């Protein structure tokens, strides 16, 4: 676990630090992109009326 | 000086009595108790209806009838003491034709009578923007008859001698008339209507046919368990459920009358070549439920010898 | 009479209920 | 056992209470929550 | 069971008493409450008229 | 103890969200306040 | 210890979603706003 | 069970009594709102009549 | 550790999709917004 | 156990103790929010009335 | 290691398998194209 920081060793392994990132990349990825598709989706048909 | 040492000398069995005691007398105390207080809140079922043209509808609160209307109603009668161009409704003296109008025929409907005449002149036939709805209550008047002398008489007196009315389909409502609402469409399909296509003695007749199969029997289902809603009487009430083709019952043959009834509804006033036009009853087509509501007899239907003679069962 | 009758035969199951738990609880 | 007696105890009381709440509901007689 | 008087001690435990005592409050607790009810719905609806 | 504390907290909940889901869905199929246009 | 604490996080977040869930379904069906066509 | 007071320590746990705080003082946080709420909709709509 | 990073990743990830699928059909069916001939 | 104040060390592990500091700020976080979505349906559409 | 390789490869290929088939049940039902005689 040399690669996690030590406020997260206690919970991270070496291994599971990098698959971590992934996924928090690819959360903040898909997160902008939601907010792009609702922005998108609300200038064709708001839903709230 | 005891035999059980164990149990009334020592204080865990001597505490024992005391814990079956107390136990005991709880349960009792919950079970009388709570039985009292529903048999003391709970209101006395209410009492069955008697009023004497119906057999479960009222029309009393007669507050749907303007005084001017009553009033101009009992000065027509005064003054005009036949009646002045009935077309139906032969038989009767314009006393008792206004007093047949305000029970059965608004008191059906539970409307004033400006909903279907000018209170000024209730002859007049085409004076007034609402005389399509005198032509129209006439025609339920000569549908009314036609039914009552064509399938109430073919009913044997064992049933009664109840027949239809105004009451007994419009159940308080002039217009806005549901059947199939969607309180009896619970297990049904929604889109489901009774299949008055069929020719009814043995329309729905599936038992060993081998030329039908399930889809068949489900149809055959959705509509006996219409008739089981509209007579809340189940099942059994015309079947002995050991051999359903069977004629048991009796109910199972004023069922085919009242088929053939419904069907001839349909056929003949809701959508006679087409329901958009020449046809009374606004393209709604019967149920069992329409006049039934959840009784083996109508509500609404009018007891032997309250309608008029013209619109009798036997005229 | 009923309720007459009632509270009596109520009463006299309480009293022997004093009475005979008084001599188990001697 | 005391346990025994408490859950029979605490069960009956609530089973009570339900029941007699929805009776007392469902009759009409007082005026709560619009009857 | 120390706490426990002792007539009661052949029944009771030592942390049953406590438990036991805090029934009891609770059961005279609530049954004040009852009372207090019982009296407000009949000033307001006689149930036996 | 006649009674481990986890039990009587897990019983006390839930019995509280029952009561708390039955008593709102009493109330709003009323239709007596007016609420959720009622 | 009376709870372990992966067993109140696993209780507490499916009560959240349920309830969620469940407010929505009310909310959306009770037609009292305007949300998705209502 | 240290931090219990000795007449509750036959029944709490020391870990049990924290919890126990948490759970009371929640059930008064929860009494407290749901007092206020009482009163706010008996100001609306008066549910007895 | 309380929670293994794996039963997180699982159940997260079907929440996620679920809710996805869910929405998308609620979004769908309402007919609010003419997409797909709605 | 040693990130854990003193107080609950006898409930919260070392790991147990950063899970539930998340899960605290995340519960926080979606309180704010849903007080700011309350306040926006209300000044929307009054459910009260 | 958290995830074995083959545990994803099989998860992701059966929910990409399914993703596929039910959206294009969706859209074949849907009658809003004119495939398959709409
Ligand atoms: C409105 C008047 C209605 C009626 C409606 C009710 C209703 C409603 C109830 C009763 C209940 C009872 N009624 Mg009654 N009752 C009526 C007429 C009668 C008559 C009579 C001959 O007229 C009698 C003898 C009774 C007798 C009784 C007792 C059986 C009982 C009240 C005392 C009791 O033992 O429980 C005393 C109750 C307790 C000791 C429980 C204490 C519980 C504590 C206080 C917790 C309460 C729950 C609390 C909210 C939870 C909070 C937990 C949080 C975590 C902090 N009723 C009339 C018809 N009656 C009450 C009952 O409980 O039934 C068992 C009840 O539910
Ligand atoms: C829902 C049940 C909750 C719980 C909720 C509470 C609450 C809440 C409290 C306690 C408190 C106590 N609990 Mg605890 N408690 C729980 C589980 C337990 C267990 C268990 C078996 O493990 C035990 C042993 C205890 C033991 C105890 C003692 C540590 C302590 C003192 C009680 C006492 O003396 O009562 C004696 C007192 C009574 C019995 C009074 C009875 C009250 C009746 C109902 C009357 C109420 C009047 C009402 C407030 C007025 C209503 C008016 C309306 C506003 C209109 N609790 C469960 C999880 N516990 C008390 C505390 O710690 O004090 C800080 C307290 O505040
Ligand atoms: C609008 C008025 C309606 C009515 C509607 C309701 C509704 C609605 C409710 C009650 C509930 C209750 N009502 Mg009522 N009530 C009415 C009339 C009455 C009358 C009376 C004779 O008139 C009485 C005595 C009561 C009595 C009561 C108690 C049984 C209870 C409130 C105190 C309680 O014990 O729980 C106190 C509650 C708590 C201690 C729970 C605390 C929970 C904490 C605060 C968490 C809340 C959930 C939170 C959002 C989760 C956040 C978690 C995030 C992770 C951070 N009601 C009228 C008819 N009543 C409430 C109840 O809970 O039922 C059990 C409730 O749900
Ligand atoms: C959903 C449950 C979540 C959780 C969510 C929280 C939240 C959220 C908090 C804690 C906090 C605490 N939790 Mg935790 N906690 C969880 C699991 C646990 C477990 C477990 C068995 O493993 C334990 C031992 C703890 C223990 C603790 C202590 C570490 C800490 C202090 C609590 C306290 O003193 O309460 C004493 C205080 C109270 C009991 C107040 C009661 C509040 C009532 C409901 C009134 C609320 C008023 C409301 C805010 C106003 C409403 C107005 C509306 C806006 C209109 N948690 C689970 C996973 N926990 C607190 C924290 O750490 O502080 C930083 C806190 O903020
Ligand atoms: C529109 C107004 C509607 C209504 C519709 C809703 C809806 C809709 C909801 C609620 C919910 C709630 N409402 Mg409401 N509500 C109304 C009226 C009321 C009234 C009142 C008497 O009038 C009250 C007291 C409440 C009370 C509440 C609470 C029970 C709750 C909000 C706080 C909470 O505990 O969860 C706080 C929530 C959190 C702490 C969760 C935080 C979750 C985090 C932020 C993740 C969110 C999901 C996120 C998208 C996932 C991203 C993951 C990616 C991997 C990054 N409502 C009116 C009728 N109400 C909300 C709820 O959650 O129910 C439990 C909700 O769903
Ligand atoms: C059109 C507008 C509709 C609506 C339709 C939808 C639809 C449709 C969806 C949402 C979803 C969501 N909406 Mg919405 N939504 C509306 C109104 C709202 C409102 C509001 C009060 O008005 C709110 C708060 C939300 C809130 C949300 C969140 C719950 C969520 C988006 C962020 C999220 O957490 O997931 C963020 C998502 C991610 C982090 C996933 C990232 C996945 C990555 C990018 C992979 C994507 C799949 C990819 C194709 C696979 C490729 C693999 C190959 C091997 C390479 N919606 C209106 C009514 N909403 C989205 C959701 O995901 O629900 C969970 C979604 O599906
Ligand atoms: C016609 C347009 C329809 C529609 C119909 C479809 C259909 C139909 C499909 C999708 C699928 C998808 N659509 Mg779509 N889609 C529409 C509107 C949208 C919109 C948008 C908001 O408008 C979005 C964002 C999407 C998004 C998506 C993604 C979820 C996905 C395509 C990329 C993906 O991840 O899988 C990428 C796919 C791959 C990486 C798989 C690669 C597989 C390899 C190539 C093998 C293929 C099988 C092969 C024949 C086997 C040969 C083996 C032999 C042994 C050699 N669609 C409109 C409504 N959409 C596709 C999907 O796969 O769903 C998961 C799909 O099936
Ligand atoms: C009794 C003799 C009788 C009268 C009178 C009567 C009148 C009547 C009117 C005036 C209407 C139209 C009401 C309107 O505002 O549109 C109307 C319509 C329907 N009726 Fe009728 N009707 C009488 C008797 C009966 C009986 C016995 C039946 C049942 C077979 C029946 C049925 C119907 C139906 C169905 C309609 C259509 C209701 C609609 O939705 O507009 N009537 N009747
Ligand atoms: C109970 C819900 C119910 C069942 C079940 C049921 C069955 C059933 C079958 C199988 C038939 C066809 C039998 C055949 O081969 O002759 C059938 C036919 C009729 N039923 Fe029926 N039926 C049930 C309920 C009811 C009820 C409540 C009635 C009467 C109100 C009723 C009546 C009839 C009549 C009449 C027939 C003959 C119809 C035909 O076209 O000949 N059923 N039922
Ligand atoms: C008719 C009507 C309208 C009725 C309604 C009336 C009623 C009765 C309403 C009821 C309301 C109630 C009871 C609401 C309850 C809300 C709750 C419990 C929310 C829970 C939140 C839990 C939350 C946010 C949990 C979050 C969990 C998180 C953040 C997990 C974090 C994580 C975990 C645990 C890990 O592994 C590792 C770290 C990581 C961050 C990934
Ligand atoms: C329909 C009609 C008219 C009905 C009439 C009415 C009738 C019939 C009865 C009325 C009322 C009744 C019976 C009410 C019952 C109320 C109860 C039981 C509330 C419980 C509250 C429980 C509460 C607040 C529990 C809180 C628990 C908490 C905060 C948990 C905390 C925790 C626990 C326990 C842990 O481990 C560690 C995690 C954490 C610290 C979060």
């Amino acid at each position: 676990n040399d690669l996690v920081p030590d406020q997260w060793k206690p919970l991270f392994n070496n291994a599971q630090w990098l698959v971590h990132d992934i996924v928090v990349k690819t959360i903040y990825g898909g997160l902008i992109i939601a907010v792009i598709a609702h922005v998108l989706c609300w200038a064709w048909t708001p839903w709230i009326r | 000086p005891t035999l059980f040492p164990e149990i009334t000398n020592t204080v865990r069995g001597r505490f024992y009595i005391v814990a079956g005691i107390i136990s005991v007398v709880m349960a009792v105390a919950s079970i009388a108790i709570f039985w009292w207080i529903f048999y003391t809140i709970t209101p006395a079922p209410a009492p069955p209806l008697q009023n004497p043209i119906y057999v479960n509808y009222t029309q009393e609160p007669t507050d749907y009838i303007s005084a001017e209307s009553l009033a101009a109603m009992n000065a027509y009668i005064q003054a005009n003491p036949q009646p002045q161009a009935v077309q139906v409704l032969k038989g009767m003296t314009t006393a008792q034709i206004s007093a047949y109008m305000v029970a059965q025929v608004s008191g059906g409907l539970k409307v004033d009578c400006s909903y279907c005449h000018n209170i000024a002149n209730f002859a007049q036939q085409d004076g007034y923007p609402n005389a399509a709805k005198k032509v129209t209550a006439r025609k339920m008047m000569l549908m009314s008859a036609d039914l009552n002398q064509n399938y109430t008489a073919k009913l044997p007196a064992s049933v009664g001698g109840y027949q239809i009315t105004c009451a007994t389909c419009h159940n308080g409502k002039a217009a806005g008339l549901e059947p199939y609402p969607i309180e009896i469409m619970n297990t049904l399909p929604n889109d489901w209507r009774l299949p008055l296509e069929l020719d009814y003695p043995g329309g729905l007749v599936v038992t060993g046919r081998k030329d039908v199969s399930n889809h068949e029997v489900e149809q055959n289902q959705f509509a006996m368990y219409h008739m089981n809603v509209s007579m809340g009487q189940g099942c059994t009430f015309c079947h002995n459920a050991r051999y359903f083709p069977s004629y048991e019952i009796a109910q199972k043959n004023h069922s085919i009358i009242m088929l053939q009834m419904t069907k001839h509804i349909q056929e003949t006033y809701v959508a006679p070549g087409g329901r958009i036009a020449d046809g009374i009853m606004a393209g709604k087509s019967p149920s069992c439920w329409l006049c039934h509501q959840g009784a083996n007899i109508p509500p609404g239907a009018a007891k032997p010898g309250q309608v008029p003679a013209v619109l009798s069962s036997t005229p | 009479m009923a309720p007459f009758l009632m509270a009596f035969f109520t009463i006299v199951l309480i009293v022997a209920t004093l009475y005979f738990l008084s001599m188990i609880m001697s | 056992e005391f346990r025994t007696s408490v859950v029979v105890s605490t069960l009956l009381g609530l089973v009570m209470a339900l029941l007699i709440h929805f009776v007392v509901l469902s009759s009409g007689a007082f005026n709560w929550l619009r009857a």
